[PDB]
This record gives structure tokens, C-alpha cells and sequence, in this order.
């Protein structure tokens, strides 16, 4: 009587389902980087044409 | 109840399926030859061509 059950202890009020929050999806993206050139070496002038 | 357990472990099987398909997607995006490289390809080739 105190816990509001039946004669055999079965609950008189149906327990709520408590539907979960459920998982979510994941995402990824691209990443870039930048660089410069190398020092220009003075070409040793040959004799050819 | 053993049938219920089998169904639940089927659920976790397909959940692992989704997990490693997402892993496949992310590693494919993390591969070396990718969209940034191919955009470099197309842009440089277009201009210089």
C-alpha cells in the first residue's frame, strides 16, 4: 500500500521508458599548408651556346 | 532471452560495421593523393597549358 503496488508487488504505475539521447555522427575536413621556394643559385656560365 | 542476446550482439556487430566504415572514410580522406593535390594538378595544368 505504501509503495502503491498490487497484492504481489507488481507496480500500479507503468515505468516510463526513458528513451535515450542516442549517438550522433562525426565529421572530418581537409587541412592545407604553404611553403616557399629555394634560393636561386647563380648558374655558372659555360662556354656553349 | 538467448534470442534477444543474439539480436543485441547483431546490433553491436552492425555498429562495429558502421564504426570501421567511418574509419575507412577518414583514412581515405587522410590518404596522400587527395583533393588538395588534385586541385593543384587541375589549376596548374589549366593555367600553364
Amino acid at each position: 500500500l505504501r509503495h502503491n503496488l498490487s497484492i504481489d508487488g507488481q507496480p500500479l504505475s507503468l515505468a516510463i521508458y526513458a528513451e535515450p539521447t542516442d549517438p550522433k555522427a562525426l565529421l572530418t575536413s581537409m587541412v592545407q599548408a604553404s611553403q616557399g621556394g629555394s634560393a636561386v643559385l647563380p648558374g655558372t656560365l659555360s662556354l656553349y651556346r | 532471452k538467448i534470442r534477444r542476446e543474439a539480436a543485441q550482439m547483431q546490433v553491436e556487430y552492425q555498429e562495429t560495421q558502421q564504426a570501421h566504415t567511418q574509419a575507412q572514410l577518414e583514412l581515405l580522406q587522410r590518404k596522400f593523393t587527395n583533393k588538395a593535390l588534385y586541385s593543384w594538378m587541375r589549376g596548374k595544368l589549366s593555367a600553364i597549358y
